[PDB]
């Protein structure tokens, strides 16, 4: 997945 | 949803809450630019408001209720639109300068020292020159801010509805503000309008910055991070 | 005379100015239909200069003036347009009565099933809106005089009476203030889209331009590199 | 330009 999707959940 | 219960006052105060920190750059003045050099600067400095951004977002009322691919779509495309009218908006009183960073403020002609970058430098400071003259305020500017993370990719799409109603709460609170600050109603419809179309030329900006940004990305002047890649090439 | 104009005038004007709805010259390749769209354009662009002229408050503008305006804008109003002419018909664009093509005809040209699918999302916004032809000529007026306003306080006031025009509208339905507040936003928003879909859309045609085969009009490469 | 010719005409 994206950088982003992973950011969006930590 | 909680955000289609709070009041025009709550949620005025929750997005003024949710405002990210003016971030510094890693500007070196020992150094003269280079293309490089400034471009590597307002990219890094995109890198690290990204981060903020993605908190931001998070407070944003009504935005917590979507799915992480809807949450990601829409910060994927506006992104670049959020970091500039924050640009424009904390350029505002410097006329003829677009602070990007407290320790960044860079005139017109300093943005000549990157090839195609004047143009974008010049709208940037015309709209800033319009926030002036139209003496929009915070909280305004954090209405228009988070219109924008809803609005630009909601017709790249049930929880439209949700975005929509969302959008429509932040419209009472902007005629709200223009009330209690005591505009008349043909003001309010009237200002509500100006603020609204400024969003055409930030949405003009922000396609023409990406234009810019991809062609630095191609010809191998500064390296993005992946993260910048990452939101890049969802509009390629 | 703009400034003088009721809201009920404003509108019939704007009615009144509307362009003629064209044909195209069809009777399938990426060159072909590319030729049928850049075709059908141009002609409309002649049109449309006409149409510019009957905004009120535009011919008071400079001829310079003029012209950044309309070069800043083109696009942006043959496409919502196109966008209204297709509201009524789902899934298809109607670039011409004789001329409807579906999302997967958009598939006929490298990089244009993406553009007619934020048309077609925009027409299907409009229709979910219940979009009104009153109202649409109101926002193209306002496409024509805000979109290169930045680069004039005339504008600024003409674009003010067609706010008032569209409320007025809105008024006139029974929508109460809190809702035409709210619609009014959601109109307004709309042309956020349609300034992307232009963005994307010269592109587009800047990339077919290159690539040469399909001949754009001299008028077309002027507009288009006006955007260069 | 030819903008410029149909505007004045
Ligand atoms: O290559 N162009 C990209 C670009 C631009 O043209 C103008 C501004 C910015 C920019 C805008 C707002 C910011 O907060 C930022 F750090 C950079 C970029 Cl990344
Ligand atoms: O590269 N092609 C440009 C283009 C496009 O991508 C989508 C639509 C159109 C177009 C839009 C509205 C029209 O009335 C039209 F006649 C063509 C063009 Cl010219």
């Amino acid at each position: 997945h994206k950088i982003l999707h992973r950011l969006l959940q930590d | 949803s909680l955000a289609l219960s709070l009041t025009a006052d709550q949620m005025v105060s929750a997005l003024l809450d949710a405002e990210p920190p003016i971030l510094y750059s890693e500007y070196d003045p020992t150094r003269p630019f280079s293309e490089a050099s400034m471009m590597g600067l307002l990219t890094n400095l995109a890198d690290r408001e990204l981060v903020h951004m993605i908190n931001w977002a998070k407070r944003v009322p009504g935005f917590v209720d979507l799915t992480l691919h809807d949450q990601v779509h829409l910060l994927e495309c506006a992104w670049l639109e959020i970091l500039m009218i924050g640009l424009v908006w904390r350029s505002m009183e410097h006329p003829g300068k677009l602070l990007f960073a407290p320790n960044l403020l860079l005139d017109r002609n300093q943005g000549k020292c990157v090839e195609g970058m004047v143009e974008i430098f010049d709208m940037l400071l015309a709209t800033s020159s319009r926030f002036r003259m139209m003496n929009l305020q915070g909280e305004e500017f954090v209405c228009l801010k988070s219109i924008i993370l809803l609005n630009s990719g909601v017709y790249t799409f049930e929880e439209k509805d949700h975005i929509h109603r969302v959008l429509d709460k932040i419209t009472d609170t902007l005629i709200h503000l223009m009330a209690k600050a005591g505009l008349t109603l043909q003001q309010q419809h009237q200002r509500l309008a100006q603020l609204l179309l400024i969003l055409s030329h930030i949405r003009h900006m922000s396609n023409k910055g990406m234009e810019h940004l991809y062609s630095m990305k191609c010809k191998n002047v500064v390296p993005l991070s992946d993260l910048l890649l990452e939101m890049l090439d969802a509009h390629r």
